[PDB]
């Protein structure tokens, strides 16, 4: 039977300062005991001063990202090029995970 | 007949601009914007005596930053209101955050053109929508059937509403104190309307950024007609 | 008077939607002939290529609806051509569904169902055709069957149709008097067709050479247009004689 | 009457009126024309130059459709554009499920229909140009015209547009000199030189002349736009025939 | 006349009423003009208020980070039409992490527009585009009518006495498409030519809108104070 | 498109009067009498046929009274087809309500539900209402008989006696002259053909242009019997009440 | 694109009229005589095949046509609103009725149901109602023999006797003067040639009359032997020879 | 679907098909509501052009939407079954969701909200209605009286009335109602809303309808002779 | 849920319901009324599937209801279970059936007579002078055939139920914590506070 999920391993940290925040990634992406790629980033800037990672499953971390990175854009599109804080990208975020509440995107994500 | 989507041969929509006759028969809405707060008043007509004035509801909550009056066919405003309501309530869920003055009256003037052979006819009501956000800090917006708004410092819209707006141009700066504006408002109402001007056949609110929209009770807009009375007088 | 313009009755109860698209059937100034041998049915038709840059065998008012099924259209090639793919359409739904090849008559009656529709619903226009249906079917023979914008439809032993179709009805009703048979008594496919050309000249008073006409044969298990050269060859053995 | 107010109504006289109408739309727009040959089909057409702001070359009008046929129409270019659209829609559900790409009479009559299909209803207006089009499948080269009506042909050369009966005058005396056949580069000199003749027709505003072609030898048997030396080549021919 | 009830009508000379009068919107909205060299793009508009208590209209819309447009008429029908464009703009990078092409942009716009005028029920959109971009074949300009005849220019200008503006452009036609590498130089000559379309009223801060999108420059609006340097 | 040809069936006059509704009961007042009568132990149903030909079949016809359960029928006044359309409603109706409930419908909520369809036909759709108007005569535990009609508009009323469809004014007349509380059956039918025969556009009533039907509780013990009049019956009680 | 005429295209008059169905019975009044006959034993159903013309092959258009194997159909008025009605009216004996009870409808019930597909046509949007008066000769168990018409509006009555079309008026005053309750198949049928001679007008012979009867089970015409329930179709179509028969001792 | 815009906006700004719905409830019998100091009452009027009618069955012209507020109207009768309907199954949807029944403000509301809807949807006439509605929220004991009507708009009203003649009973009570003392008791409400029909009405016998509704879903239709003499008694007190 | 009694009687009929709402090792609830009045002479029981039972009933409650305001009547106690009956009929066949069985207590004011029927979740109806759902009919049933009698008055029933709670009390595997018992009559239904 068709799995439509993998595990592309690899660990993601993130650490918040005082007026800092880091977000840091391994590069490595794997399939079982091989290794797919020794440099493929995971950690992306997706403009108004927010980085973001899904670990796990990097077909749905990805589609999240770029579906994230869209939202993005389009909040800019739709309320005057205002600034995406950090605490309504999380909010966005959660809808873009929980609408796929019965099909899970397969990820640990920290922004 | 004619298609209801129809041009005119001066490039206007029919059904539009008859739908802005409509809003002329309307009673007079006025709002003035200051820096301390923005102001929405209200003619209430009462077609009778024995008619309870205060269940007409001319002025309306959006969200707590944001209100709202109308004039015209004030029976088409209501699915007007419960979208902006959704729309703003709905914006905090999806953003945990106040949705903007703005694009409140973007997503309002949205459903505006959505009519045609959607619902069958234009809206009969214009809107005065009225907030306060952190970005663009107080504003008012004239929202008109055609899908088309614009801000103002100060707007009228109704049966009074040139003779108004002709007095708004004269009086508004961008110094008016929020006691300044509500003056402001009933002295312009009071003016236009055919009955004499109360505290029962007028309604008055604002919005501030502290307490949120509010409407007024009938005992403090009787004390602010009182006093602008007084003040007439005395030069 | 908006009972002209849709398919409703008249206080006269008549139609004149279906009563015009009659009238655009002459629009193209074609007529057509139909006649039905011991062994085949022929159908013949003039053909007028006015235009010097037009292709003349691109230019054809007959269709094979399928491989024993041919149609002659009378009416404007839009129209013609609609009622053509519609046509081959059914007659391979028909063959795909019941085992079996369409008969004529059965297509006839198809179409001129659907004809009908238009004549009875109003957001569909009539066509403006007439459509003439032959073959050799393998239960009745050789088969003329005809359908009108009104959604009628009949068998013939011969038929024509087109501007000046009455001078060649009664020109072969008149042979048919005398021969006192429905059809006509030959062997060879190639004197039933020297047999319609003949009559259609006799009836609309012209003389033809192998461009003025269009010829279409219905044999047992096969339905062909024919060639110039062939028509050619038909009209120099109509003169040798 | 009333007859001509509604689409697909028949007159009395068993026409429908809109389609006479919407081929008044195409009367009106440029020259564009259609020249077969030994091996394949030109095409070209008339660009009229509204202003010195238009940048040159740069607004193309004939349109491909799949890799085989050209077309270029004339009238409500929108209309065009529209009828192209479905054009390769078409083409492309044909080489979906017969894998052979579309032959060029059965590509006709996929327009056809469609353009015959908006004259059966009053809720759709007919097309307002007239196109042609055509290319070389495994028989050939083929070359058609379409109208309003929905009727298409097979044509050795076809012309629309304001100065059709100046191009079609010039495209028989093509026919009757050349019986045994035109050769495509021959072809593509012709078409300019019949443009330019056309354009006396529309002679006001000067205009951009467009040339596409397609033949088995010289382009392989798919449809190219002719450019550069070919073009200038072609216009100098056509100048050269003016004066 | 008797065919101008709706847009499926033809007139007995061939021509569509609706889409004339919907053409008619655009001659009565605020001229905006649109001009072009070989590295940048640049719209400039006029903006138009109510009275003295209102806002100026914005004419200026951004599509993407490369492409925008600016209209006159009916605004709603730009915020449609506008709507559109950042879709297909944004679905070519979805899909295939490509910009869309300026001239692809243009024909898009057409087929929305045309649909419009050949089916019962609908109306011609009320307004006319200009919409400006620089892609992988250089800098664009683009003229949208609502006809859905969409055209590709050096300059250009719609609304009222746009002819003003098109004929100073034309003029000027082979000075300013040679403005390369020089942004403020041809938004001046695109502020030059609105400045031919002016009559009783001369341009101010809260009136007067440009646009720019280039080689080295995102598609970027300037209002308010960031254009009293033009004045 | 298509809104050249639209009638507009479902709009209001100047004067508030629906246009098509006006014209449908119309086109009832040339159809035939009925006439509902109820007594204290049961009703009557009368109704005139539409100028009968002699070479018509009389006793396997039915065009007026029809039959929706063992407890209710209806007469009809307008056009038969649209009738037996609202028939067919009402009859499958009722046995939804039995299936539901194990219970026989209360005439009134059958009365309700088939007015509600033709007020549907009046409001949304853009089609022609029926030109139809029903007298309802029926029994149930709850009120007992009943007579009601309803119309094209939808609008239903409960009556003692009622008529519809031609000279409605004179039967009405007739009716409130000659009526009394305590009638019973015998004397309701009389009643009935009596007003018939005076308001009739023919030259004289005879058994072959009638329909005629009880509901009595004239069963055995507690029942309701429905009695459609075959036509020597309807000679029979046309002799015994001496109009022929 | 798409039907946009969703609304009716019969409505109501200010006089109460409905136009259109008033229309469609004056196209009836123009089509060409049809009858009916009952007999105690049996129906009769004629009409003239008026030919289009001589070339034509009246045979192959039949005007009446076979239902059920018991029941019959005639018409006046527009023939090809009766074929397609013919056709419906076939379909619908079986899907609403063999398919659920395992037996032809009777008569009363069939008709029933093709008064309802052109009450229908009267009322629904965007259609005409239909051109046609039909006349249904049939025959069941429960009722036995029985003769109905049809009309544009959808109503029908139950009839002894009657015409429909071009000359019914007179036809109709004909068979007023000659039916009687004890006429046997053979005296309905001897009428019904006799009352159409006075509506035709050209050739009177078995070739341009067609005519059809509702009688005896016919065995022979069953196509099987073997189940003693199953014995034959009732109706049928005379043969041309048939008729010719009868044209002799007339 | 059936798809016409029948309500549309003409040169002068109105919506023509609302405005002839008014005029069918113009037509409509007269109905009054007037509320007291501890009751609503809704008075009728019934036309007399029917005798032989059946009283038991008829359709009554005040309804219960649910056992605490009722709804009396103006207009077309087979109209008003539709609102009435749609009302009493919001009745139950409310309780059900809100575990609560419906205020009556809401009730009414919700009833011109439907009137409203079908004034700009594609393919319905506007309803031939207007509407008084009267009742007392769920454990509150202050009258409430409502009028909505077919453009959709509402309002409260000390008291109001609608239909034909309603522009002479409207005059009635607008000089016979003291806002600042109402009808103290039941009689009194019952006379005035009694006294104002009168005015209107004809012969005070099956003419006129007079329902009671109490706080606490106390609502009791008054019979002819209990009517009869409120007509009885007020035309001795007339006679001076 | 768990257990519901029904016992019918001369005048009246007696429903005891169990009081508990159990979910996993914990007792969450020892005072839940399973029941809901659908009219005034009629009640009904309900036990089953969690978040099932309560909506179904309200759902029923609330069409009775409704048919009450509309008809200003109330329906027979033999109609009310014939609409529950087809209701559940339906719902069996449903992509997610109402895992529901309830009782049915009226007083038919038309018949004065009182009516108790047993309903499953398939929709299978039994007019009984004493019904039980679940494990409970298994000690009640054999209990009730032994000591009822047809003709017995209401305090005879609440004794009757009595023997019926402390069999099971005494061999029933689970605490119910006791029952709410409420009885239907000619005036209606009132609720026993001291069982």
């Amino acid at each position: 039977q068709f799995n439509p999920y993998g595990d592309n391993g690899g660990t993601i940290l993130g650490i918040a300062g005082e007026d800092f925040a880091v977000l840091a990634g391994d590069t490595r992406n794997i399939t079982d005991y091989s290794i797919n790629s020794r440099y493929e980033p995971k950690v992306f800037d997706c403009g108004d001063n927010i980085v973001m990672s899904a670990n796990g499953f990097a077909a749905d971390g990805d589609a999240l990202v770029k579906r994230f990175k869209n939202s993005v854009k389009w909040y800019h599109f739709d309320h005057n090029d205002k600034k995406l804080s950090i605490n309504s990208a999380a909010r966005n975020i959660q809808h873009l995970l929980y609408g796929k509440r019965f099909f899970p995107y397969y990820v640990h994500t920290i922004i | 007949d004619r298609g209801v989507s129809t041009f005119s041969p001066e490039g206007r929509l029919f059904q539009v601009e008859y739908s802005l006759e409509a809003i002329k028969l309307g009673s007079t809405a006025i709002g003035i914007a200051t820096k301390e707060g923005v102001v929405l008043g209200v003619e209430k007509r009462a077609t009778s005596p024995l008619l309870e004035s205060d269940s007409i509801e001319k002025i309306v909550e959006i969200d707590r930053h944001i209100g709202c009056a109308m004039s015209g066919l004030t029976a088409d405003a209501r699915s007007m209101i419960e979208h902006a309501r959704t729309a703003a309530v709905t914006h905090n869920l999806y953003y945990d955050e106040d949705i903007n003055v703005e694009s409140l009256t973007q997503s309002v003037c949205d459903l505006a053109l959505r009519f045609g052979e959607l619902m069958s006819r234009p809206f009969g009501v214009a809107l005065l929508i009225a907030g306060h956000d952190a970005d663009d800090g107080y504003q008012l917006f004239h929202a008109e059937p055609s899908g088309t708004f614009y801000r103002y410092n100060a707007k009228a819209i109704g049966s009074g509403s040139e003779g108004a707006q002709a007095e708004l141009l004269n009086e508004w700066h961008s110094s008016l104190t929020l006691k300044e504006a509500e003056l402001l408002v009933l002295k312009i109402l009071k003016q236009v309307m055919e009955e004499k001007l109360d505290e029962n056949n007028a309604q008055l609110s604002c919005i501030t950024k502290q307490d949120g929209f509010k409407i007024y009770d009938n005992e403090k807009t009787a004390e602010l007609i009182k006093e602008l009375k007084e003040k007439e007088a005395a030069e | 008077g908006y009972d002209r313009h849709i398919t409703i009755f008249s206080p006269e109860g008549r139609l004149y939607q279906v009563e015009y698209a009659f009238k655009a059937t002459n629009q193209t100034n074609i007529n057509s002939l139909a006649v039905r041998g011991k062994d085949c049915t022929v159908v013949i038709s003039q053909k007028k290529v006015p235009d010097k840059l037009l292709d003349p065998t691109t230019v054809s008012y007959i269709f094979c609806i399928s491989r024993t099924i041919g149609m002659v259209v009378n009416g404007p090639i839009p129209d013609a051509r609609n009622a053509a793919l519609r046509a081959k359409a059914e007659a391979a739904e028909f063959r795909y569904k019941y085992g079996y090849d369409m008969p004529c008559d059965v297509l006839a009656k198809r179409m001129a169902n659907l004809s009908q529709i238009y004549t009875q619903r109003a957001y569909m226009r009539p066509l403006g055709v007439i459509l003439t249906f032959v073959s050799v079917d393998e239960e009745l023979g050789p088969s003329i069957y005809k359908t009108d914008p009104a959604g009628y439809y009949v068998g013939y032993k011969a038929t024509a149709t087109g501007p000046k179709q009455q001078e060649i009805t009664t020109n072969l009703e008149n042979h048919f008097k005398k021969s006192k048979i429905d059809h006509i008594n030959e062997e060879s496919w190639e004197k039933v067709v020297e047999f319609a050309i003949t009559h259609m000249i006799d009836a609309l008073g012209t003389e033809f050479s192998k461009n003025d006409l269009e010829v279409g044969v219905a044999t047992k298990d096969k339905f062909f247009t024919l060639s110039a050269e062939n028509i050619e060859e038909r009209l120099v053995a109509i003169a040798e004689q | 009457t009333g007859y001509d107010l509604s689409n697909s109504v028949f007159s009395p006289d068993g026409r429908n009126f809109q389609v006479e109408y919407a081929v008044k739309a195409v009367e009106n727009g440029t020259t564009s024309i259609g020249i077969k040959c030994n091996d394949g089909v030109v095409f070209a057409v008339e660009k009229l130059i509204t202003s010195k702001l238009l940048v040159p070359q740069k607004n193309v009008k004939i349109q491909v459709v799949d890799r085989h046929i050209g077309c270029v129409y004339s009238g409500l270019i929108p209309d065009g554009r529209h009828l192209v659209n479905r054009g390769r829609e078409e083409a492309a559900s044909f080489k979906k499920l017969y894998k052979t790409p579309i032959p060029i009479p059965a590509f006709a009559d996929r327009l056809g229909q469609y353009v015959q299909a908006h004259t059966l209803y009053n809720s759709v207006r007919p097309f307002g140009v007239s196109t042609i089009f055509g290319g070389v499948d495994k028989n050939g080269a083929h070359l058609y015209m379409l109208e309003p009506s929905g009727s298409y042909w097979g044509y050795k050369g076809a012309a629309t547009g304001k100065g059709r009966q100046s191009a079609k005058a010039e495209l028989e005396k093509l026919v009757d000199h050349h019986p045994e056949g035109l050769s495509a580069r021959e072809a593509v000199k012709q078409a300019a030189k019949i443009i330019y003749l056309a354009h006396e027709d529309n002679k006001e505003k000067d205009f951009e002349l467009e040339i596409s072609w397609c033949s088995l030898s010289e382009t392989n048997g798919l449809h190219k736009f002719v450019k550069g030396d070919l073009l200038q080549e072609a216009i100098d021919f056509a100048q050269k025939e003016i004066n | 006349n008797n065919y101008d009830g709706d847009t499926v009508t033809f007139s007995p000379t061939g021509r569509l009423f609706q889409v004339e009068y919907a053409l008619e919107a655009i001659k009565q909205g605020s001229v905006t003009v649109g001009l072009r060299s070989n590295t940048h793009a640049v719209l400039v508009a006029l903006k138009r208020n109510a009275d003295e208590l209102s806002s100026y209209q914005k004419k200026i819309i951004k599509c993407d980070e490369h492409m925008g447009l600016s209209l006159a008429g009916l605004a709603p029908d730009a915020r449609v039409l506008s709507n559109y464009l950042r879709q297909q703009c944004n679905y070519s990078s979805l899909v295939f992490n490509r910009k869309l092409a300026v001239e692809r942009a243009g024909h898009l716009l057409c087929d929305k527009a045309q649909k419009n005028t050949q089916s019962y029920g609908g109306r011609p959109y009320g307004v006319g585009l200009l919409i400006i971009g620089y892609d992988k074949s250089g800098a664009h300009l683009l003229e949208f009518q609502p006809s859905g005849n969409v055209t590709e220019l050096y300059g250009t200008a719609i609304g009222a006495r746009s002819q003003g503006a098109k004929t100073y452009l034309e003029r000027t036609l082979d000075t300013f498409i040679k403005i390369d590498g020089n942004p403020d130089e041809l938004i001046k000559a695109g502020v030059e030519a609105i400045s031919q379309s002016l009559r009783d009223e001369s341009l101010t801060v809260d009136n007067l809108s440009i646009a720019i999108v280039g080689k080295d420059t995102p598609f970027t609006i300037y209002d308010g104070e960031a254009v009293a340097k033009y004045i | 498109g298509s809104r050249r040809y639209d009638s507009r069936t479902t709009i209001f006059s100047p004067e508030g009067r629906l246009y098509q509704v006006e014209y449908a009961l119309e086109s009832i007042s040339h159809a035939g009498t009925a006439i509902g009568i109820m007594a204290s132990d049961g009703i009557v149903l009368a109704a005139e046929r539409k100028v009968t030909s002699t070479l018509l079949e009389q006793d396997t016809s039915t065009e007026k009274l029809y039959k929706l359960n063992d407890k209710i029928a209806v007469a009809v006044a307008g056009l038969t087809a649209d009738a037996e359309i609202l028939i067919n409603t009402a009859r499958i109706h009722a046995q939804n309500y039995l299936k539901t409930y194990n219970e026989d419908i209360p005439v009134e909520i059958l009365v309700r539900r088939l007015s509600d369809i033709k007020q549907g036909y009046t409001q949304h759709g853009g089609l022609r209402p029926f030109g139809v108007s029903f007298i309802y005569a029926g029994y149930d535990d709850r009120y007992g008989y009943q007579l009601y009609t309803s119309n094209p508009s939808g609008n239903y009323t409960g009556w003692k006696a009622i008529s519809v469809g031609a000279n409605t004014s004179a039967a009405q007349t007739l009716l409130q002259m000659d009526y009394k509380d305590d009638m019973k059956v015998d004397d309701a039918i009389e009643l009935a053909l009596k007003t018939l025969s005076k308001t009739t556009d023919s030259s004289a009533l005879t058994y072959d242009r009638l329909e005629f039907a009880t509901i009595r509780k004239g069963a055995n013990d507690g029942e309701v019997y429905q009695k459609i009049f075959k036509p020597q019956e309807i000679k029979d009680i046309l002799v015994k009440t001496g109009i022929t | 694109m798409t039907d946009r005429y969703s609304f009716s295209l019969t409505t109501f008059s200010p006089s109460g009229k409905l136009g259109q169905i008033d229309y469609a019975l004056t196209a009836v009044k123009q089509g060409v005589t049809s009858l009916g006959i009952k007999a105690t034993n049996g129906v009769v159903i004629a009409t003239e095949k008026k030919s289009s013309s001589p070339l034509a092959m009246s045979e192959t258009l039949s005007k009446v046509s076979l239902l059920t194997p018991d029941i019959g159909a005639v018409y006046s008025g527009m023939g090809p609103d009766y074929r397609v009605l013919v056709d419906k009216s076939r379909k619908v004996a079986h899907t609403s009725y063999k398919r659920i009870y395992g037996e032809y409808p009777p008569t009363k019930l069939l008709v029933s149901e093709v008064a309802k597909i052109m009450q229908e046509a009267t009322q629904s949007g965007g259609v005409r109602p239909f051109g046609v008066s039909l006349l249904i000769a049939g025959h069941d168990e429960f009722n036995g023999f029985s003769l109905y018409q049809v009309d544009p509006s959808g109503s029908y009555f139950p009839w002894k006797a009657t015409a429909i079309g071009k000359g019914s008026v007179a036809a109709k005053t004909f068979l007023e003067k000659r039916w009687n309750d004890e006429l046997e198949l053979e005296d309905a049928i001897h009428i019904a040639l006799l009352t159409l001679k006075e509506s035709v007008e050209g050739e009177f012979n078995g070739d341009t009359i067609e005519l059809a009867i509702i009688g005896d089970e016919n065995p022979d015409l069953l196509g099987y032997t073997g189940i003693p329930t199953d014995k034959g179709p009732r109706f049928r179509k005379l043969t041309s020879q048939e008729i010719n028969d009868r044209l002799e001792a007339l | 679907g059936y798809d016409r815009a029948l309500s549309i906006f003409s040169p002068d700004g109105h919506i023509f098909q609302v405005e002839y719905a008014l005029e069918a409830v113009k037509r409509g019998t007269c109905a009054v509501g007037v509320k007291g100091k501890n009751c609503v009452v809704l008075g009728c009027e019934r036309r007399s052009t029917l005798k032989l009618q059946d009283t038991r069955i008829t359709p009554s012209k005040v309804s219960k939407i649910d056992s605490h507020v009722v709804l009396s109207f103006s207009g077309l009768n087979a109209d008003s079954r539709i609102l009435i309907e749609k009302a009493r199954v919001e009745a139950q949807s409310h309780r059900l969701t809100l575990e609560d029944p419906v205020t009556v403000e809401y009730l009414t509301r919700y009833v011109a909200g439907v009137q409203q809807r079908y004034t700009q949807s594609g393919g319905v006439r506007p309803f031939g209605v207007s509407t008084l509605i009267a009742g007392f929220d769920p454990r509150d004991d202050e009258p409430k009286l409502y009028q909505t009507e077919p453009s959709g708009i509402y309002s409260s009203w000390s008291a109001q009335t609608i239909g034909r003649n309603s522009k002479t009973v409207r005059e009635f009570l607008e000089k016979n109602y003291d806002r600042k003392e109402p009808p103290a008791t039941v009689e009194e409400c019952v006379k005035l809303t009694v006294r104002s029909l009168l005015e209107v009405v004809q012969t005070g016998a099956k003419n006129i309808e007079i329902t009671v509704v109490k706080p606490d879903s106390d609502i009791v239709a008054l019979s002819s002779e209990e009517i009869n003499q409120y007509v009885t008694q007020i035309e001795q007190e007339k006679q001076e | 849920m768990d257990i519901i009694l029904g016992i019918r009687v001369q005048d009246s009929v007696i429903l005891a319901s169990s009081k508990a709402v159990t979910r996993g090792i914990s007792v969450l609830k020892d005072s839940d009324d399973k029941t809901r009045q659908l009219s005034p002479h009629t009640l009904m029981s309900f036990a089953g599937e969690a978040g099932d039972t309560v909506q179904f009933a309200e759902y029923i409650q609330a069409n009775i209801q409704l048919y009450s305001i509309r008809e200003d009547y109330e329906l027979s106690p033999q109609a009310v279970s014939s609409f529950v009956r087809q209701e559940l009929a339906k719902s069996i066949r449903s992509r997610r059936p109402y895992q529901v069985n309830v009782l049915i207590g009226g007083y038919d004011k038309k018949k004065n007579k009182p009516e108790l029927y047993q309903i499953d979740y398939l929709g299978t109806k039994v007019e009984l002078p004493y019904g039980a759902h679940g494990y409970s009919g298994f000690y009640t049933f054999s209990l009730l055939d032994h000591h009822y009698r047809p003709d017995m008055t209401t305090e005879e029933g609440l004794d009757l139920l009595k023997l019926c709670v402390q069999e099971l009390e005494k061999r029933m595997p689970m605490d119910f914590k006791g029952v709410i018992v409420k009885i239907v009559d000619k005036d209606g239904i009132r609720q026993v506070d001291d069982f």
